[PDB]
């Protein structure tokens, strides 16, 4: 490491490793998924904002490109450990790559890599609508994907996510909500998670391209 | 020997034609 610009000398540089992973269809710490409901949790869409509403709705967007989040777990050692009730996530929009950014006086928005802290945007995992710790192994299954009820309360207000009454249906924070909230799950495969930080790249290039000629 | 020196010294380095031209007219 030389003085930020890391290349290959003749002065050695310590290097402390540290670990991530090492089953099938448990959420482990990393995927980038649906959040399928029983109809997924969408963005509206380009050519059209800058894609910073929340829909949250059925149709083809749940076989699209759009509908795609990843779960960041704060510990950056083992973050490929399974997924307990209750440690939380920095949800993220990998097509754009926006926080799901939440001030719930505000709106359900979508901010950049500022408004990502530990409290203005991290979400959890709680198996009950009621009001209620760590291990450096590659996990304990907890959660499936097809086989499970999962219910989300933000650290930061404690509100709960629930949905209003083209479709706008839209997820919100309440404190009790409705019912039928029953967040299913499915993982997108390799390459559709491949695909989508593809297309993040190029627009975060040929925007950078476009921007810069212009002037 | 010829291997040994040589990775010995680039442990620690110490243009060299940029600079050995500069003294080439040092007098004084």
């Amino acid at each position: 490491l030389s003085y930020l610009h890391v290349d290959a000398a003749f002065q050695q540089t310590l290097w402390s490793v540290a670990p991530i992973s090492s089953a099938q269809g448990y959420l482990i710490g990393g995927d980038v998924l649906r959040l399928l409901h029983g109809e997924c949790l969408t963005v509206p869409s380009g050519e059209h904002e800058q894609r910073r509403t929340v829909h949250y709705e059925g149709g083809a967007v749940s076989v699209h490109a759009r509908s795609l989040w990843r779960l960041e777990t704060l510990r950056v050692a083992w973050s490929g450990s399974h997924i307990r009730w209750g440690q939380p996530f920095r949800l993220r929009h990998v097509t754009t790559g926006k926080y799901l950014s939440l001030m719930e006086d505000k709106s359900l928005l979508l901010m950049d890599k500022e408004k990502a802290d530990v409290k203005s945007t991290a979400f959890t995992f709680r198996s009950s609508k009621e009001k209620l710790k760590e291990v450096d192994g590659m996990g304990t299954s907890e959660i499936k994907y097809g086989d499970s009820v999962c219910f989300i309360q933000h650290i930061g207000t404690g509100l709960w996510l629930t949905y209003q009454s083209s479709i706008q249906r839209k997820a919100i924070m309440h404190h009790e909500g409705h019912m039928d909230d029953g967040l299913n799950l499915s993982r997108s495969q390799h390459e559709e998670s491949r695909t989508a930080r593809v297309i993040r790249s190029t627009v975060f290039l040929f925007n950078r391209f476009i921007r810069g000629l212009d002037a | 020997n010829a291997n040994v020196v040589v990775r010995l010294l680039i442990r620690r380095p110490e243009g060299l034609l940029a600079a050995m031209e500069e003294a080439i007219k040092i007098a004084e």
